[PDB]
């Protein structure tokens, strides 16, 4: 009776920004970005892409409830070099790296089905 | 600049009632030049010790060649172009306490005890020898193998 | 930050003279009668032990 | 029975029943918009109000301690002294 | 549900949980530390548990309380690792200093030379607030006094 709806895992509601950011205080070029309707696999992802970087000294996401699809990541950089700016390297590398997957794996599926 | 201690040890006892860690070794040591006793725990896997080796050992206050202290924080920048360049067994703690005289007895025998994050030294010897030894200090230990 | 094999700064006149403040300031039972007095002693006498 | 307040033989400390009640009251008495004697910092919550015009010890409140011998005891909010 | 909101300032000033943590009864906490968590407290205090960079930076974000310093690593070459007594310490705020034993604490060990560097890492020390020294159980994280 107090089910909640299986499609709420992954649709934003209305007037639900995906991207949160908010600048942290405690230390310099740190920020927190928050996104909704996902889970550990993206932020996985920012994370061990971000982790190659020697510019960045603090990348890391946490979900702080399973039951709430949301998950938070802080990012802190040295001073020459946005947080912002290297998530969005982060995904530009992983879209490469991915789009590199796509290809070998296409050009094994064609190799594996003409060779019998 | 920095070096409060710098001896060679050599190791004399490995385990002496038993190994109860898995990845943590305990071996006891002794110099040859100043006259110390050395009791050593050291992660095993990372890098493997036997009995009757031979270690150079440089204990400092800080990893700077000029003597200026560190920031106090980690960053993963400096630690090449340093005095820990020449060692490969680089670690950071405090002091937790000083034994020996305390103060009703003579100064002839000292003790210091060092905490890594739960790894323990104990170096024990002449008080001499142990100047610039003070509670809750930060402490930098740099170890190289020798053939 | 004490260092305790250096020596210090501390005479024992103070430390008798913050003793006794101490146990001047610790009160339980008020007031400056006999019977209030004795209560106060009575009270506090394993703290001030 | 009015004590004199020379003769007042309570503590000088206010107690926690004493704080939640005070509190209670006051916040209650700024949610029938009292007007507040010191400077708002954007708090909504008037029990939040509450404690930090407390911190100043300008809240008109006068607290009547009841001694056991059906004597009462007036004692105000900056006469006593905030612990916790 | 309280239906007047002075009401609920009592619950705030008294009927709240951490203003009832310690019993009028025996004088000792009523929650601890139990079940898994404390079992995995037992397993992560343990010398030998030597832990890396991705592992504790995992943990890192999940202490809301954490002044965003992060420490300097126990091991600095070749690999960066912390260790389970330095990233409690982060958990643990303010001045703790603290002497307590381990329940498989040998009885023979106080009055032997190993009484301040224990092989079996079962006396239990902690120093101005940063976790130093020991395993922690039961009697350390649990429901008794002087925990």
């Amino acid at each position: 009776m107090n089910a909640p709806p299986t499609f709420e895992s992954f649709l934003l509601y209305e007037g639900e920004k995906k991207i949160i950011k908010e600048l942290d205080t405690k230390v310099t070029n740190a920020a927190i970005f928050t996104i909704n309707k996902e889970d550990h696999t993206l932020g996985n992802m920012i994370r061990n892409q971000l982790l190659k970087d020697p510019n960045v000294l603090f990348a890391g996401y946490k979900v702080p409830h399973p039951l709430e699809h949301k998950f938070v990541i802080r990012i802190q950089t040295t001073a020459d070099y946005s947080p912002q700016e290297a998530f969005m390297n982060a995904i530009t590398d992983l879209l490469a790296e991915l789009s590199l997957f796509e290809e070998r794996f296409k050009d094994a599926i064609k190799e594996k089905k003409e060779g019998g | 600049a920095g070096v409060l201690f710098e001896d060679i040890f050599n190791v004399k006892d490995m385990d002496p009632e038993g190994k109860k860690f898995d990845r943590v070794s305990r071996l006891h040591c002794e110099s040859e030049s100043f006259k110390m006793d050395l009791i050593l725990d050291i992660n095993s896997w990372l890098y493997p010790m036997e009995l009757g080796d031979k270690f150079r050992l440089v204990l400092a206050t800080t990893l700077r060649e000029d003597g200026c202290p560190d920031s106090g924080e980690y960053n993963p920048m400096e630690h090449e172009g340093t005095r820990a360049d020449s060692f490969e067994y680089v670690m950071y703690g405090k002091i937790y306490r000083i034994e020996g005289d305390e103060a009703h007895n003579e100064a002839s025998r000292l003790s210091a005890y060092v905490s890594f994050g739960g790894l323990l030294m104990r170096l024990q010897g002449d008080a001499n020898n142990l100047h610039g030894f003070e509670v809750d200090q930060h402490m930098y230990l740099l170890m190289k193998r020798l053939a | 930050h004490i260092n305790k094999r250096l020596p210090t700064d501390l005479s024992p006149i103070r430390v008798i003279k913050g003793v006794k403040t101490l146990l001047e300031r610790c009160v339980i039972v008020t007031g400056n009668d006999r019977i209030s007095k004795q209560a106060n002693e009575n009270a506090t006498l394993l703290f001030q032990c | 029975g009015g004590v004199p307040k020379s003769k007042r033989i309570t503590t000088k400390y206010m107690t926690k029943y004493e704080r939640a009640r005070v509190l209670g009251t006051r916040a209650l008495q700024i949610a029938m918009c009292a007007p507040i004697m010191v400077e708002l910092d954007g708090e909504t919550d008037p029990l939040q109000i509450a404690m930090k015009e407390l911190k100043q010890k300008k809240i008109p409140i006068i607290i009547r301690r009841y001694l056991p011998d059906h004597s009462y005891e007036d004692w105000s909010i900056d006469e006593l002294i905030m612990v916790d | 549900v309280p239906q007047s909101m002075e009401t609920r300032a009592e619950v705030e000033n008294i009927h709240i949980t951490p203003r009832q943590i310690i019993t009028p009864q025996a004088n000792k906490p009523v929650m601890g530390i139990v079940q898994d968590t404390l079992t995995a407290v037992r397993k992560m205090t343990k010398r030998d548990v030597f832990i890396t960079r991705e592992q504790v930076m995992n943990l890192l974000m999940f202490l809301p309380t954490w002044d965003a310093k992060m420490p300097q690593p126990c091991i600095l070459k070749p690999r960066p690792l912390w260790t389970g007594k330095q990233i409690f310490s982060l958990i643990i705020p303010g001045n703790v200093n603290m002497i307590r034993t381990h329940s498989t604490h040998p009885d023979e060990e106080d009055e032997g030379p190993y009484k301040w560097i224990s092989p079996g890492d079962t006396k239990v020390m902690v120093e101005h607030g940063e976790l130093i020294m020991g395993i922690l159980c039961k009697k350390s994280l649990g429901t008794s006094a002087g925990s």
